[PDB]
């Protein structure tokens, strides 16, 4: 399962 | 007994045939099991064992997560195009993140980001900080560490949620991971200008770890050995070759040696 | 700058080859960036039928890899090759299957 939190730069 | 789950993300600003706008592949011990792209827009399996996941919502939930990454990664590519004062064109955003479970039951986790094929930022999950590559990377490192929440949240995923799923994947896939296929080995050669080239080739061994080398009367000829890198087959097996140049006369002297978890003892092969 | 990395290619069969026996021809292309690329399996310069593509992946240096493969029946006289077009190449390059 992938991570729920989005990675925004 | 050690294992890994790893997700590979790739986002480009300009698609090309065989390169969607966004791709996510997940691997269990270097073997594909889940796939998502911006064309099909849905999570599909890459392994049959995947039929036992029993979360019911799993496939729909991970589709929504992928659709989120797809939107966000678009935005990141625009963030960075403008941050680096680049013009619009072909740009590449890549990410790799996952967890390992070591021989001793220990855990590792990774979250590394790259832009244009170069390191950008990466999480050091034990200090809850990031390693930035650039002044451009640092802007993000500051924004991420000032808010103080993204590092904590990712470390929680890698150390808990990720491992929790890994253990299940490894259980659901035991018959694939624990299987063993013996190499098919063949020595071949040909004379050039009074120089015999011996080629040893191992075909379809599983798992990946393997040792191959030439023996001249049982003595290891490591300096004169040309050994290739392990390459994949289409069925989940691997391939490797090892070559040695000899004098045509000392030909009987030379044996190939293949050592592999599928063979109780070294296989020995000669032209 | 931004990576321009040209690939390295290996060609190989799934099984040791026997003239007249069905087999599978493999072409492993690794170490390129950006990912846009063209990979073709040729039998005497002709396109081969039923060519299939593995899912692309990348390694720790961010360069990409792909396996391309197709069933084939090798013979004594046929020449199988892998033709690769990538923008870090100055012109497409060929790689030969040694049987």
């Amino acid at each position: 399962a992938e991570a729920i939190i989005v990675a925004m730069v | 007994e050690p294992h890994s789950v790893r997700y590979f993300h790739t986002a480009v600003s300009e698609p090309s045939p065989g390169v969607p706008q966004f791709v996510s592949v997940g691997y269990l011990d270097g073997e594909a099991f889940v796939y998502y792209d911006s064309e099909t827009r849905r999570k599909e399996p890459r392994a049959d064992w995947t039929s036992a996941i029993d979360d019911q919502q799993y496939w729909e939930r991970n589709t929504r997560i992928s659709q989120n990454n797809e939107q966000i990664y678009r935005v990141n590519l625009e963030t960075l195009r403008e941050r680096y004062n680049q013009s619009r064109g072909s740009h590449t955003w890549q990410r790799m993140y996952g967890c390992d479970l070591l021989e001793d039951g220990s855990v590792r986790g990774f979250d590394q980001y790259g832009y244009e094929g170069r390191d950008f930022i990466a999480l050091d999950k034990d200090t809850r900080t990031f390693t930035a590559a650039d002044a451009g990377a640092q802007i993000t490192k500051g924004k991420w560490e000032e808010e103080g929440t993204f590092a904590e949240t990712m470390k929680y995923y890698l150390e808990n949620t990720c491992i929790e799923w890994l253990r299940k994947y490894v259980s659901y896939g035991k018959d694939v991971l624990e299987r063993r296929e013996r190499p098919e080995v063949r020595v071949s050669g040909m004379e050039a200008d009074k120089t015999l080239t011996l080629s040893c080739r191992a075909h379809g061994f599983y798992p990946r770890p393997i040792s191959i080398g030439w023996l001249k009367d049982g003595v290891v000829q490591e300096q004169e050995t040309q050994r290739g890198s392990t390459v994949p087959n289409s069925d989940g097996t691997y391939h490797i070759w090892a070559t040695i140049d000899v004098l045509p006369g000392d030909r009987g002297k030379y044996q190939c040696r293949v050592e592999h978890a599928s063979l109780p003892q070294p296989g020995l092969f000669s032209w | 700058g931004q990576a321009k990395a040209a690939p390295k290619v290996q060609v190989y069969s799934r099984h040791p080859a026997t003239a007249g026996t069905e087999n599978i021809l493999n072409c492993y292309v690794e170490g390129f960036h950006p990912p846009k690329i063209d990979i073709a399996l040729l039998k005497n310069g002709e396109p081969m039928k039923d060519v299939k593509y593995n899912d692309m992946s990348f390694g720790d240096d961010w360069t990409f890899q792909r396996l391309v493969y197709a069933p084939f029946t090798p013979t004594k006289s046929d020449v199988y090759t892998c033709r690769v077009d990538h923008e870090a190449f100055t012109e497409p390059q060929s790689f030969r299957w040694e049987p």
